[PDB]
This record gives structure tokens, C-alpha cells and sequence, in this order.
């Protein structure tokens, strides 16, 4: 979680990826919630590796 | 010069202030380290939407 | 003959110890490089991971 600093959290890993992605790239929640395959695209890259 | 507020390059944990004094044939550092030493589980909400 | 063999043993011992000294020196350099790389690794884990 971007908001949490040096603290334990109980969130799904995909939600944690979204918080990091929002900080890394300025994409609005509507833009992030479009195809919803953004995490799947990461999985395809991980599978190729 | 300033609190690190980042990865702990200096004292373990958050480092409030660090003081440096000369050492024989070198420099000795005395950073201050904050340790929680206790954790209590609290259920929390992501604010609210209206 | 034993007297000549003892002289041959002497030079062989001198060669072996010098080769061991070079091997130990290389290991000492490797350990110093490992300490620097381990410090880099700890910083990398905290900064990126």
C-alpha cells in the first residue's frame, strides 16, 4: 500500500500492485479499471521469464 | 544533515537524528534508531466514498 | 639417492607453498568483493523490493 509506511497490511497482492502502479504512473482509477487484464499481462510476462 | 525517512542505510528502523564523531584513523557514527517493540492488530477502513 | 631426493623435495615444497599463497590471496580478494556485494544486495532489497 502506498499510504502505509513501514506498517503491516492485510490487502490482496493485486491491490498492492495497483497502489504501486498508481504512484509509478499517474493513471486514474477509471483508467486502471478498464480491461482489468493489466495484472494478467504481468502474469504473461512472468510466465515468459 | 536530515532524517533519512527512507531505506535504513543508517541506524536500523526509522532514524530520527544521527551524530558523527572522529574515530582513531576514521569516522565513528552514532545514529538514533526507533523500534516499535510492540504490534497490535486493528481492523481499518479505506476512508469513505460519498 | 636420498640426499638428492631431499634437495628435490625442498624446491617442490617451496613451489607448492608459493602457489598456495597466491590461492589464499585470491580468496581474500574474493571475500572483500563479497562483503561489498552483500552490502549492495542489502541496500538493493530495501530500496527496490
Amino acid at each position: 500500500w502506498t499510504a502505509g509506511l513501514s506498517s503491516f497490511a492485510a490487502i490482496p497482492f493485486a491491490q498492492s500492485i495497483f497502489y504501486r502502479l498508481n504512484g509509478v504512473g499517474i493513471t486514474q482509477q477509471v483508467l486502471s479499471e478498464n480491461q482489468k487484464l493489466i495484472a494478467n499481462k504481468f502474469n504473461q510476462a512472468l510466465g515468459a521469464m | 544533515k536530515a532524517q533519512s525517512k527512507r531505506s535504513g542505510f543508517c541506524g536500523q528502523g526509522t532514524h530520527i537524528v544521527s551524530f558523527v564523531v572522529n574515530a582513531p584513523n576514521g569516522l565513528y557514527f552514532m545514529h538514533v534508531g526507533y523500534y516499535p517493540s510492540n504490534h497490535i492488530e486493528v481492523v481499518s477502513a479505506y476512508g469513505l466514498c460519498d | 639417492d636420498v640426499l638428492e631426493q631431499d634437495a628435490q623435495i625442498d624446491r617442490l615444497i617451496n613451489g607448492r607453498l608459493t602457489t598456495l599463497n597466491a590461492f589464499v590471496a585470491q580468496q581474500l580478494v574474493r571475500s572483500e568483493s563479497a562483503a561489498l556485494s552483500a552490502q549492495l544486495a542489502k541496500d538493493k532489497v530495501n530500496e527496490c523490493v
